[PDB]
């Protein structure tokens, strides 16, 4: 699965990002190994909906405003 | 600045005129509704769609930017709309706003209280005049004759006295309200 | 001609980059590398101030500020997991500071 | 040496965008004031409970400098523990 | 006290009187300071002397008036009604206190009107040299020969453009 | 007479807290572990001792939820919990892993 | 009034009513025990949802230490290790 991860990234080696990859992603593989620190790891792009209003980037009102 | 450059043109070339000799119209973006909330004529403030009908001769950023300048005071309601009024300054204290439930200036009432917390009764946020310190337990039909008899007892100087010092919250009791 | 650029002297803006523009930006940024975000020499000053008081003649190795350095960068930032879901139910994305109290209560930590 | 013995300085000046950093990190995108000095002190108070153990450890084996080893052990024995620096 | 609701109300009762009343006579007793601000015009209005030429019509004064000011402005920045700016050549900066942060340094703000005194260097060549120059300001040059439209500009004024030649044709 | 909404549940707050009792009725609870179990396993036999172990461990877990829920209720301006609240909390908790 | 005017069940049981019977005043009472003031009726279905999940990952584990044993009877010590492992280690059980 780590393998898969560094073929997306476009890197042949698992750099330690592409062993963070395939952790998190798969519940089963997060149930197992999941109260730990992975060295060297970026976090999964986790992000709310919440973060992007769109909404025409402008006020809930009418117009521009 | 093109905003207010080659859009200048149309304050340049407007078929309505306005900051022309008389005050005939009102400036852009200033003093515009300046008229129509001096003539208000309504309680609370205006409304939107009403301020929509005084225009006629961006409100939203518009009424931001005169917030940012310092030229409006408004109130909060739901059921009342919009409450649009800007900066007359009668009175910036207005604590009691009556609703149903309030207190004469605060202070005579107050001025009265500190002698319930300094004697015996010590009574929560409740004040009333003298005679209750001598006697906490009263009712009215015979907590009101004692004070007539005090008043007779008294001599015309004191009476005058009366008259004379409260007129001070006859004139204060229109600075909050504005009003009736 | 000239003006309305990102150079603006008393003049109207054009409202671009709005709060939030600039943090989803960074966002796909620094999720998408690994680095170290504490600068690395004050954390060294900082664990050994800590470690101190508890006791005097200790030292550090290199790689045991890195490894504390790491697991703390971590716990930070699995935090901010937990204290930005807080934000979202409660209608903000303020982080203000009620959230902290929230997320260290729930756990077995405050 | 030794002229340090009161701990009252610090020396835990943790930079401003670094606190951006992790924050936005973790998906954040509005930081207000008072959580910059809070943010130091969950720091200071989670490495204050990790270093306990650490020390303790490290007195056990009568040394002068900590391992990564130690790091470990003490680190696993609070539930983050952390690979690549110890087995 | 006595003193403070009983006694000296008693001698300040005629100049409260020809004070502020229902006939929207004067400002009030904690209003005068934003009138100072409204009708100061400048950077920032000055502690003392510009309050007293702003309260210079009749009011309750003798009273110990030149204390109660400060005693009243000692109750009015407790709900952010007004705030003060830093100076070099300012007795005072008192300002009103809006959402303009309260922190601003000072910048450049003007509008007013020059050309409007100007249609009389045209009338001079044109028609006559009635003023010489002097009456300039707001209320003068209103005697008459003060025009600068048709009937409509006494009425919400138009620039009247082409469409107004054919409307008048009309 | 009449008692209006919440004047009851602050007299049963303070109730519960002092009680030792277990509020999960007996009978639906020894059906319930038995089937679950029954899947996992067909031929089972079950002490009486596991059901009320079982029994306590749950409630004192759904107990310790409630008061983080409470809590998270807190956080926002309503008094009333939502299904918000419990699915945060279990997240936090990590009790979703 | 009389009879059951809508709504009865003389149906107990019989592959049913195992994780229906938490009933709407059983969980008010576990929300009271935590110390609430008002629950919203959605509470109801998830608290049973909630329930069962933590059941299920307890009794997981206890089947799995009975099997192991040898036996068919599942006692106290079984289920306590389930708990012990997860962190919710309960005592009065060791005998």
């Amino acid at each position: 699965l780590a393998g898969n991860a560094a073929r997306d990234n476009k890197k042949t080696r698992i750099i330690p990002r592409h062993l963070q990859l395939a952790v998190r992603n798969d519940e089963e593989l997060n149930k197992l190994l999941g109260r730990v620190t992975i060295a060297q790891g970026g976090v999964l792009p986790n992000i709310q909906s919440v973060l992007l209003p769109k909404k025409t980037e402008s006020s809930k009102s009418a117009k521009s405003k | 600045m093109t905003e207010s450059l080659v859009l200048s043109p149309a304050p340049a070339k407007p078929k309505r005129v306005k900051a022309s000799r008389r005050s005939a119209s009102h400036p852009t973006y200033s003093e515009m509704i300046a008229a129509a909330i001096r003539a208000e004529k309504s309680r609370g403030g205006s409304s939107r769609q009403s301020i929509q009908k005084y225009i006629k001769s961006q409100i939203k950023l518009s009424i931001r930017r005169l917030l940012a300048a310092g030229v409006l005071k408004q109130t909060k309601g739901v059921g009342a709309s919009g409450s649009f009024r800007l900066a007359k300054s009668d009175k910036a204290k207005r604590s009691p706003g009556k609703k149903k439930k309030a207190v004469r200036r605060s202070t005579s009432p107050k001025k009265a209280a500190r002698p319930r917390k300094a004697r015996s009764p010590a009574k929560k946020p409740k004040a009333t005049a003298r005679k209750a310190r001598k006697k906490s337990r009263a009712s009215p039909k015979k907590a009101k004759k004692p004070k007539t008899v005090k008043a007779k007892s008294r001599k015309a100087s004191k009476a005058k006295k009366v008259k004379r010092s409260k007129p001070r919250a006859k004139s204060g009791a229109r600075k909050s309200p504005k009003k009736k | 001609a000239r003006k309305s650029a990102p150079a603006t002297g008393g003049v109207k803006k054009p409202h671009r980059y709005r709060p939030g523009t600039v943090a989803l930006r960074e966002i796909r940024r620094y999720q998408k590398s690994t680095e170290l975000l504490i600068r690395k020499l004050p954390f060294q000053r900082l664990v050994r101030e800590i470690a101190q008081d508890f006791k005097t003649d200790l030292r550090f190795q290199s790689s045991a500020v890195m490894a504390l350095q790491e697991a703390s960068e971590a716990y930070l930032v699995a935090l901010f997991e937990d204290t930005n879901l807080c934000a979202i139910h409660a209608k903000r994305v303020t982080i203000m500071p009620k959230d902290i109290q929230l997320a260290r209560r729930i756990r077995g930590e405050r | 040496k030794r002229h340090r013995k009161v701990l009252r300085d610090n020396i835990q000046g943790i930079t401003k965008p670094a606190i951006r950093r992790l924050a936005r990190r973790g998906g954040v995108k509005r930081i207000s004031g008072l959580i910059y000095e809070e943010t130091r002190g969950v720091l200071k108070v989670f490495l204050e409970n990790v270093i306990r153990d650490a020390v303790t450890y490290t007195e056990h084996a009568k040394r002068k400098t900590v391992t990564a080893m130690d790091v470990v052990y003490a680190l696993k024995r609070q539930g983050r523990t952390l690979y690549g620096f110890g087995g």
